[PDB]
């Protein structure tokens, strides 16, 4: 529901929710974007 | 630039390249292989 949205906000006002209290499998991350940048900083994203 | 070489009329689609990986390429590894990308849970071979 991050990712299935149909308004992400404009950066002006970059919409903040919060992820709590749940298991992150990142795998769905991975499937509903074909991504065209991925670059992760503090974490490598194999090791998520 | 070479867009004499890799350019005509009516066009060109020569050329392939691949974004659909079960895993990152490893340095200097060739990965020459048809395979439909999973998706779900479906041992899905097909396009669509
Ligand atoms: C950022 O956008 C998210 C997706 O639209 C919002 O999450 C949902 O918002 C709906 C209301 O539009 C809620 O009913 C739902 O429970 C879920 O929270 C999120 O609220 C929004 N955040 C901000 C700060 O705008
Ligand atoms: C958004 O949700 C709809 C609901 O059926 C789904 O079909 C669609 O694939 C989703 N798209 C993304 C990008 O999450």
């Amino acid at each position: 529901e991050v990712f299935n949205a149909t308004r992400f906000a404009s950066v002006y006002a970059w919409n903040r929710t919060r992820i709590s209290n749940c298991v992150a499998d990142y795998s769905v991350l991975y499937n509903f974007a074909p991504f065209f940048a991925f670059k992760c900083y503090g974490v490598s994203p194999t090791k998520l | 630039n070479s867009n004499k070489l890799d350019s005509k009329h009516s066009g060109n689609y020569d050329y392939w390249y691949r974004l659909f990986r079960k895993s990152k390429l490893k340095p200097f590894e060739r990965d020459i292989s048809t395979e439909i990308y999973q998706a779900g849970n479906k041992p899905c071979k097909g396009k669509g």
